[PDB]
């Protein structure tokens, strides 16, 4: 819903959050099609790291849920979610592993489709000092 | 307090409320006077009538005018519709502080700061009267709603009550022949400075700047140069009735009574506006609005809003109710309290109102609720949300507090709230701020009962005992339990059918009318949310959605019954009439007509003969009679109205008989129609009708194509010539093929200059001689054999049918 | 008197005064107030009285002036006659010895198409039959033609009076001065005479002959007029592939874009077109003629190519001219676009050669590397050119400068498998001085894929692996990359296997190798280590591992369709992206009817009352963007009158100062306080006022970005697709469903509409309607659609949000 | 008519003086001149600019626009040439353009307009010719 905001001023990060979460949960709570449609627009005009994020997420999204594979294909063939720069390299790998390969690797790789690191709860202390400055 | 209006104009010395309309006039120190539609927000007028302060301002509404008095020393009369000065007259020789208008003849009173107030007759040459007494400035003159008397507030420490038809004041002793005024010590001490004394009033607070009345009381309150306000009886000059209100800090410019509250509103030249207790006569509370000083005050004699003038401008401010709960029985509106006291019933387009006795409310409304059979009214009183108050029940047709104290009807008892509920004589009450049930034991229930309690929801208003803490909750008759809760979007209202078992709730489009608990019977069709609408128990639903009262439906019919000239809410439908009351609560009534309703009741039951009479100009419109009746695919309604050349056209395709189409198509003056009806014609089967149409749309080539298909050869030739000239090569060209010999083409093609094509066509039929002619006239060489033959037999037997398909048989249903 | 509409009383006074100046000024003041459009008939007798006979030209000229702009309307001092006060003593004016008064009189008199002046204008040609100036003879041919126009198409105007009645047009041809008011409908003999006149011309007169009769056999014969026609005539006799080399068109053409760069840019376009007509592939578009400035002899001195170099631009002239120029280099010379884009890109892209083409802003540098590189991807020949230039890009040897360089080249290798083996050794070099992500990413990818070719890798990688800079995204790129190509083909103190070890540690593992990697924790949350960790089945060897992936390119990669490409030269593209390419009681009843496409609001006005309502007038109002196309016009609403009165309606207008509600309808009658009442006919909404407009995907996208649309609602009855209810309803709140924002598949396929409007509300309106129609096992809410809405401050956003639900009105009176 | 009106404008938002050759553009004249000449006739410092489907030819003089309007056209040279001749005639009457002085010589200018362009067809004028009329 939050992603409905603003197409590319919303930043790399929100797109990365809806993208990461939609990838990882693999919505059956709402139809993933809204999520996908929202993320698809954001990627075009936002930074490399999210566009690369979007292909890899899609791949994991493929491995966790079979249903998803058709959307992965429309998104990845595009000049956006693949074939930009960084986005291409990751994509060539992620795509080829999903498309071409066994997906022993893809399957293994998704354990929920989790983040890259699990820290503590950083915000609250930061916030404590930061407010009366 | 709510701020309806606030316009910064700078120092307003005079302010007056219009008694006819909800308008304000202000006279400013800047020399400008302004007339405001304070509710509408539209400046009516603006005049710079004097260089300096204009201290007095009045409405002269006997004919549509306003009157001003300025420090030009004149009382001037002004047009608000034509913006011109109607008449000008010499009030006095000093500042006109306040001006008042007589309703006797176009006489004008001016009060001045040269110690007299005079009344002047324009209509004739006469100055009819001068009223004298003051020894120092008459700051204000004020009308009562009767025109016979006025009060003046002056700064010689008095209030002088005057007669305007009278020479000064009018009185004569019956116990003596002598003048009422004594210049000697009698039973009171005063000078000789009057002709006679009707009533010399105290005003002592070192002079009273202003005096004003409550609309329904003889009592007057005055604000004076000191810091007190003193309330007076002007009807007796008593000094055993006069109480002083203390609160202000500096010279009180005015004090006037709030018409619609039991408080006295004062304002002073300090920086505060103070509000006073009118059952205690001392300051309840002080407000500062920080517009500084107030030099004028006003209380509305039309009992609308209230207003006070300050040194920055003026504010008209609101202490009134919006969207009140109501129900209509047969000819009685019962509503919850609003300004201008109790009103209602009668009229149908006017903003006037008139009284009938149908007061559902006659005391502070904690609750006002109808009986579901509509025979009693419950009014809950003595306010509170604690666990007790009083509730008084009234009879619905004519309402008193008690009807008789010696009769079961009109009784009262305790209960924080009591509200009627179904079983049609029952009520449910809160008397511990729990849900308690009320019986009396036969008839409409009036007596307090303590058994049965709950622990959910909290006492308030209703009609089925509504209570809220998070939703609108309907409660049971004899059970403590919640009967149901409703949650929905509202437009600030709860709409009852008339019987208070049922409830109508407003939704995103229109309104839904529902039964007891929450069960939706139907939905009213209409795009936007209606303001109010009510159902005559079911069936005939009449509603307001603008300025007009229209029926959502009666017997599948749809009508707008009539428009009123004001926006309104339907009070409800009980009987044929529908009754309405708006926010200000002025009534409109409307008889449900046999206009729109009869016409479509008749059309539904396939009567057209009935319907012709029914057609009137109160319901004709454009498309409900003269073109809505062209809306059957097997024409029935269509047959009846056919007057429009378009409706006639339409009618024809819907039958499939286009004989009528061509004529409508004709009368539509248009080609397109002829080709389209001609195509429909070919569909009914017959090509004579098609030809005629198609010929005049100029589709000779379509015809040429049609024609062997149809099996005519004579008609097929006619097409060929009149398509020759167009050089339609898929028109003129066709027909030669279609007859057994090709000669037709040969000449047409010759004229085209297509000599080659002309030869090939001709040659093959064995008309080598014509083929040769074309070669000889033009470029020869006929020897060549193309991918098609150039000389092989062409002969076709044309149309074996003796009767053609222009003569396609038909019977027609 | 600029425009003062009330001043007519003073003008009468000023009009006769015994002072000629005052009279002239007055009459002048009348003229200026009429021309603006203000009050004038009061004056007429005064105006007419001084001036009438006189030969004194100035007043006469002034009165003569006023008779061509209002004569018909004004009637106090004129009335209606054949010899009106416009012309009765102006027969004298016509027959004065001074040419000016006669001439002037003739000129206005004949100018009118008035029938109350038809006779006096006919022998008015006498005044100018003698020709004292060129003006007199021209005045005459125009006046005879104007007489002919004024109801005298027959014998009253056609022959001669004594020299002209429709014959000045003939005479003019052979006389010293020409002018032919003969353009249509006039003597054949004069038309013929004008042809003769082409030769014996008078130049102003030639433009008059020429509008009538054009096309010459000659080159010319002289003068601008003939000259202007002549370029039209030339374009006929050679239409073929534009004019090519612009004729006499060139002179007007420059002024057509006086603002100032746009002329050169345009001029540059034509000059490029003209050079040659090439193959005309993708951005090779040069039309006009094939040879007319050739291209490319080797004996041509100082050659064509010198002008071609201008078109290759960095900005070498200014930006508007730049964008045109880059396209224009591409257009004359390339293979498609690719060839000349590589040359052009070589100049633009970052080097160590020139520091006027390098910059330390990373994105622009990177983009420039990608543009150069896309040419290779397009066309093979370019691969060979690109790789050595890319190594020069690297040689800059700033952390960032290397970085951008490495990033594209690595993509090129994915396309270009073991072809760019050579580059790897160059690419390592600047990888050691490092402060950024980009350098690490790219280098690690080249060095990684390329391992067979080199053997250096522990040494190069290791300085960086223990160096710092920024390392998020570094992880992702190194993770898929480091091992690749040939299992044991390197060694410096770490063979390819150490690299696989490293590659795994950098991805997410841990291992001593290359003196440990900089970071291990991956980039954006989805990517992780694991895929690749699993991978490297066969240790960094071309098989079905990282190497495979690395030496292969994801999907199709060809052209400049943006598949490993970027679409021309990076600077020109910014401009192309920017280009959005946007395209008194009263009763009313009412219904809306349409017959023969006339849209009307039917109203019936009803007086149910016995009371008098005479003075009855009916008006439909203009509120804002609503307007009357003709109010209802009957004088109905009389004692017990039922009437049907039709008020025609429009929806599109310009805002009026009166209220902006539903529809205002006004009926007037008897009453003096409320002489005019406002009462309603059925619903019309605020939504009308919005104005529909449309967007393309680019405009939609730009506006999405421009202002927020987070605001969403879910609207019921959006179960249906875009096309059905949603379009129709969206239309009524002046919106339209255009382009998509969807991404459909077997899991995706919400219908998406991009909406636009440009409301007359100071806002636009946009929305996206997403229709949640199940294309998954877990839909949002099943069928229904969520509309994400905005407007420019989202004040119309809300209109979109609810006007896509339902909407219907009907009545049946 | 080819030439609707010949008009002198002030970009105060009104047509200061103007000429309707035959009764057509009365009030219409003021609204066109008032909106369009304010924007420089919507120009960019180009003598021809067309807006709301009416050709406007102009020359700026101070806060004022001398304006020729057409919605049809017979020749390129001609439209400019009547405007041009008008621009010789206008400072003789009003000493450049300026709203108050333009206003005072409504009669002068208006008469020239009738004389210069007659029934929308561009006749010719000259400062000496103008004299016979206002004599």
């Amino acid at each position: 819903h939050l992603c409905e905001f603003i197409e590319d001023c919303e930043f790399t990060v929100l797109a990365t959050r809806i993208l990461h979460l939609l990838g990882q949960e693999g919505p059956k709570t709402n139809n993933p099609s809204k999520y996908i449609r929202f993320i698809y627009n954001r990627v075009v005009l936002e930074h490399e790291e999210v566009r690369a994020g979007a292909v890899s997420a899609l791949a994991k999204f493929g491995a966790q849920n079979e249903e998803m594979l058709p959307s992965i294909l429309v998104l990845l063939k595009r000049c956006v979610m693949d074939d930009d720069n960084e986005v291409r390299d990751r994509a060539t790998f992620y795509l080829n592993v999903l498309e071409q390969k066994q997906k022993a690797l893809n399957a293994g790789y998704i354990l929920n489709g989790l983040t890259v690191s699990i820290p503590g709860l950083e915000k609250a202390l930061q916030q404590y000092t930061l407010e009366p400055s | 307090m709510l701020t309806k209006f606030e316009t910064k104009s700078a120092r307003v010395k005079g302010l007056s409320f219009h008694p006819k309309r909800p308008w304000i006039l202000t006279s400013l120190h800047n020399g400008v006077i302004q007339l405001w539609d304070y509710r509408m927000c539209t400046l009516i007028d603006k005049f710079d009538e004097h260089d300096g302060p204009v201290r007095g301002i009045d409405f002269h509404k006997q004919q549509p005018l306003f009157v001003s008095g300025g420090d030009d020393y004149k009382i001037k009369v002004w047009n608000y519709k034509l913006r011109r000065c109607l008449f000008t007259l010499l009030g006095h020789l000093d500042y006109i502080r306040t001006t008042f208008f007589h309703h006797e003849y176009p006489w004008i009173l001016s009060a001045s700061d040269d110690q007299t107030i005079r009344v002047w007759n324009w209509q004739s040459r006469t100055c009819v009267c001068v009223l004298t007494g003051h020894n120092h400035y008459v700051m204000c003159a004020q009308f009562h709603p009767s025109e016979d008397l006025v009060v003046s507030a002056s700064l010689d420490q008095t209030v002088r009550v005057w007669d305007i038809s009278g020479l000064r004041k009018k009185n004569l002793s019956p116990g003596a022949v002598e003048s009422d005024v004594r210049g000697i010590t009698g039973v009171d001490l005063f000078g000789t400075t009057d002709a006679v004394v009707k009533h010399v009033l105290e005003g002592h607070d070192r002079g009273v700047n202003w005096a004003a009345f409550h609309p329904t009381m003889p009592l007057i309150v005055s604000g004076a140069d000191d810091r007190q306000v003193k309330i007076w009886r002007m009807n007796e000059s008593k000094a055993w009735e006069v109480d002083t209100c203390r609160g202000h800090y500096n010279n009180v410019s005015c004090a006037v009574f709030h018409p619609r509250q039991e408080l006295i509103l004062s304002n002073s030249e300090d920086k505060s506006i103070r509000v006073w207790d009118m059952s205690k006569r001392t300051g309840v509370q002080t407000f500062r609005r920080d517009h500084d000083r107030f030099w004028v005050l006003a209380a509305h004699p039309n009992l609308n809003l209230f207003a006070a003038g300050h040194d920055g401008g003026m504010i008209v401010f609101k202490l009134e109710r919006e969207r009140p709960a109501y129900a209509v029985h047969g000819n009685m509106l019962h509503y919850v309290k609003d300004r201008f006291l109790r009103q209602l019933d009668f009229n149908s387009s006017k903003d006037v109102a008139v009284m009938q006795l149908r007061s559902g409310s006659k005391f502070p409304v904690f609750n006002m609720s109808y009986n579901p059979a509509e025979n009693a009214v419950l009014l809950c009183t003595r306010a509170s949300n604690l666990e007790n108050s009083t509730y008084d029940l009234y009879t619905i047709p004519k309402d008193a507090d008690s009807q008789n104290p010696d009769a079961p009807e009109g009784k009262r008892s305790s209960g924080l709230t009591a509200v009627w509920v179904a079983r049609n004589r029952f009520a449910v009450l809160d008397r511990m701020h729990s849900l308690l049930i009320k019986n009396l034991k036969n008839e409409i229930t009036k007596k307090i009962q303590v058994p049965n309690c709950d622990e959910i929801f909290y006492a308030g208003t209703g009609n089925l005992l509504l209570r809220d803490a998070d939703s609108i909750t309907l409660f049971d008759v004899q059970q403590k339990r919640t009967l149901a809760s409703v949650k929905i979007s509202k437009v600030k209202y709860v709409i009852w059918s008339a019987d208070m078992s049922h409830v109508a709730l407003l939704a995103k489009h229109a309104i839904v009318i529902c039964n007891r608990k929450l069960d939706a019977l139907c939905n009213i069709h209409e795009n936007i949310r209606v303001k109010s609408g009510a159902w005559d128990e079911s069936g005939v639903f009449i509603y307001t959605t603008s300025n007009h009262i229209k029926y959502a439906v009666t017997t599948g019919d749809h009508g707008i019954i009539r428009t009123l000239d004001l926006p309104i809410y339907v009070t409800r439908v009980k009987g044929n009439n529908v009754y309405c009351l708006d926010r200000e609560c002025r009534p409109r009534v409307l008889t449900i007509d046999p206009t729109e309703f009869k016409f479509k009741l008749a059309l539904i039951n396939r009567k057209y003969d009935e319907v012709l009479h029914m057609v009137r100009n109160a319901k004709l419109v454009g498309q409900s009679i003269i073109a809505y009746l062209q809306k059957k695919g097997y024409p029935e309604v269509a047959l009846h109205f056919v007057k429009d050349e378009k409706t006639r056209f339409s009618l024809a395709l819907e039958c499939g008989n286009i004989e009528i189409a061509l004529e409508a198509a004709k009368a539509l003056d248009d080609k397109n129609c002829w080709e389209k009806l001609g195509e429909v014609a070919l569909l009914q089967g017959n090509h004579q009708i098609v030809e005629m149409c198609y010929q005049r749309t100029k589709n000779f080539d379509k015809l040429s194509f049609l024609y062997l298909i149809t099996g005519n050869l004579e008609k097929l030739r006619k097409m060929m010539k009149i398509a020759e000239i167009r050089k339609d090569m898929s028109g003129h060209y066709q027909n030669a093929l279609y007859l057994g010999d090709v000669s037709e083409r040969v000449r047409i093609l010759k004229n085209c200059g297509q000599k080659s094509l002309a030869y090939l066509s001709a040659a093959t039929h064995g008309l080598d001689e014509e083929a040769e002619s074309l070669k000889e006239t033009f470029d020869p060489e006929k020897e060549t054999i193309p991918d098609i033959d150039p000389n092989a037999k062409l002969l076709q037997p044309p149309a074996p049918i003796m009767p053609l398909d222009t003569n396609w048989p038909l019977l027609t249903v | 008197m600029d425009s003062e509409p009330p001043s007519e009383i003073s003008l009468k006074n000023d009009l006769e005064k015994g002072d000629v100046k005052s009279k002239t000024e007055a009459l002048k003041k009348v003229i200026i107030m009429i021309l603006n459009g203000e009050k004038l008939p009061g004056l007429l007798m005064t105006i007419i009285r001084f001036v009438l006979p006189l030969q004194d030209h100035t007043i006469k000229k002034l009165l003569l002036v006023f008779w061509e702009i209002v004569p018909k309307t004004t009637p106090d001092g004129r009335l209606l006659h054949e010899m009106i006060l416009v012309c009765d003593a102006y027969r004298k004016d016509l027959q004065h010895p001074n040419e000016f008064i006669r001439g002037s009189t003739l000129r206005f008199l004949c100018k009118l198409k008035e029938a109350e002046l038809l006779e006096p204008l006919m022998p008015a040609i006498r005044a100018c039959l003698e020709h004292r100036h060129s003006y007199v003879r021209r005045n005459a041919v125009l006046a005879i033609y104007t007489i002919y126009r004024n109801f005298e198409h027959l014998i009253p105007d056609a022959p001669e009076l004594i020299h002209d009645f429709l014959v000045n047009e003939k005479d003019a041809s052979c006389k010293r001065n020409a002018f032919m008011m003969l353009i249509h409908a006039d003597q054949d003999r004069a038309l013929d005479y004008l042809s003769t006149c082409i030769d014996q011309v008078q130049t102003f007169g030639d433009i008059l002959q020429l509008v009538i009769v054009e096309l010459i056999y000659k080159v010319c014969h002289a003068n601008p007029s003939e000259r202007a026609r002549f370029i039209r005539c030339i374009y006929n006799l050679l239409q073929s592939s534009s004019p090519a080399v612009k004729y006499e068109a060139a002179g007007t053409l420059v002024t057509l874009s006086s603002a100032p760069t746009a002329i050169k840019a345009a001029a540059q376009c034509y000059i490029d077109l003209i050079i040659k007509e090439s193959d005309n592939n993708v951005k090779l578009i040069v039309l006009d003629r094939l040879v007319e400035l050739k291209e490319h002899p080797a004996h041509e001195r100082v050659l064509q190519d010198l002008v071609m170099d201008i078109l290759r631009v960095l900005s070498t002239p200014d930006l508007e001219v730049r964008k045109k120029t880059l396209q224009l280099a591409l257009d004359l010379v390339s293979s498609r676009n690719v060839e000349e884009l590589v040359i052009v890109l070589k100049k633009e892209v970052i080097k160590t050669n020139n520091v006027s083409e390098h910059e330390d802003t990373d994105k622009y540098r990177q983009l420039l590397v990608r543009t150069l590189h896309s040419c290779s991807v397009r066309f093979p020949d370019m691969a060979a050119n690109v790789i050595p230039v890319l190594m020069e890009f690297l040689s800059d040897s700033n952390e960032a400068a290397a970085a951008d360089v490495l990033e594209f080249v690595r993509e090129a290798i994915q396309r270009f498998d073991n072809l760019r083996m050579l580059i790897v050794e160059k690419m390592l070099e600047v990888f050691h001085a490092i402060k950024s992500v980009k350098i690490y990413r790219g280098a690690l990818w080249i060095l990684g894929e390329y391992c067979s070719t080199k053997e250096d890798i522990q040494s190069v990688m290791t300085e960086v692996r223990r160096s710092l800079g920024e390392i998020p995204i570094v992880e992702s790129e190194i993770k898929k990359e480091a091992g690749e190509l040939k299992p044991e083909e390197e060694i410096t103190v770490g063979p390819v296997q150490k690299l696989v070890t490293e590659m795994g540690t950098y991805a997410t593992q841990s291992a001593l190798s290359s003196s440990r990697p900089t970071k291990k924790e991956e980039d954006r949350p989805p990517l992780r280590g694991f895929l690749l960790d699993g991978d490297f089945f066969v240790a960094a060897s071309l098989a079905t591992t990282l190497t495979k992936i690395a030496l292969r390119y994801v999907a199709l990669v060809q052209e400049k369709k943006k598949q490993n490409s970027f679409v021309a030269e990076a600077m020109l593209l910014m401009a192309t992206i920017l280009h959005l390419g946007k395209s008194d009681p009263v009763y009313a009843e009412a219904y809306v009817h349409v017959n023969q496409y006339d849209i009307v609001l039917d109203v019936l006005v009803v007086n149910q009352t016995s009371d008098t309502l005479q003075n009855c007038t009916l008006e439909l109002a203009t509120l804002g963007d609503l307007k009357l196309v003709e109010k209802p016009s009957p004088l109905t609403l009389a004692p017990h009158d039922f009437a049907n009165i039709k008020a025609n309606v429009k929806v599109a207008s310009t805002e009026n100062g009166i209220i902006f509600g539903n529809i205002v309808y006004d009926v007037s009658g008897a009453a003096s306080d409320r002489n005019c009442v406002v009462l309603s006919d059925i619903h019309i909404d605020i939504m009308d006022y919005i104005q529909p407009a449309t967007c393309t995907d680019a405009e939609f996208r730009q506006m999405w970005a421009e202002f927020e649309w987070e605001n969403k609602v879910t609207v019921n009855t959006n179960m249906t697709d875009l096309n059905d209810y949603l379009q129709h309803i969206l239309k009524s709140t002046n919106m339209k469903c255009l382009t998509p924002e969807k991404a459909l598949s077997g899991y995706c396929g919400f219908m998406a509409a991009n909406l636009y409007a440009r409301s007359i509300f100071g806002e636009d309106a946009l929305a996206n309607v997403s229709i949640e129609k199940p294309v998954h096992q877990g839909p949002d809410a099943a069928v229904t659609g969520h509309i994400r809405i905005r407007a420019k401050s989202q004040g119309m956003a809300l209109s979109l949000g609810d006007k896509i639900n339902l909407s219907q009105k009907k009545t049946s009176l | 008519m080819v030439l609707l009106a010949a008009a002198v404008c002030t970009k105060a938002g009104k047509a200061i003086v103007s000429r309707q050759f035959v009764e057509m553009t009365r009030t219409r004249i003021e609204g066109l001149l008032a909106a369009f000449p304010k924007l420089m006739n919507t120009g960019k410092q180009h003598t021809f600019v067309e807006t709301e489907s009416v050709r406007y030819v102009y020359q700026p003089m101070e806060k004022l626009y001398m304006v020729l309007i057409t919605t049809k056209n017979s020749n390129i040279l001609e439209d400019l040439e009547t405007l041009r001749l008008f621009s010789r005639v206008i400072p003789e009457y009003c000493r450049a353009l300026e709203e108050n002085e333009i206003s005072e010589h409504c009669f002068d200018l208006i008469f020239a307009f009738d004389e210069i362009v007659a029934l929308g067809y561009r006749e010719n004028v000259n400062l000496a010719q103008i004299r016979t009329f206002t004599e």
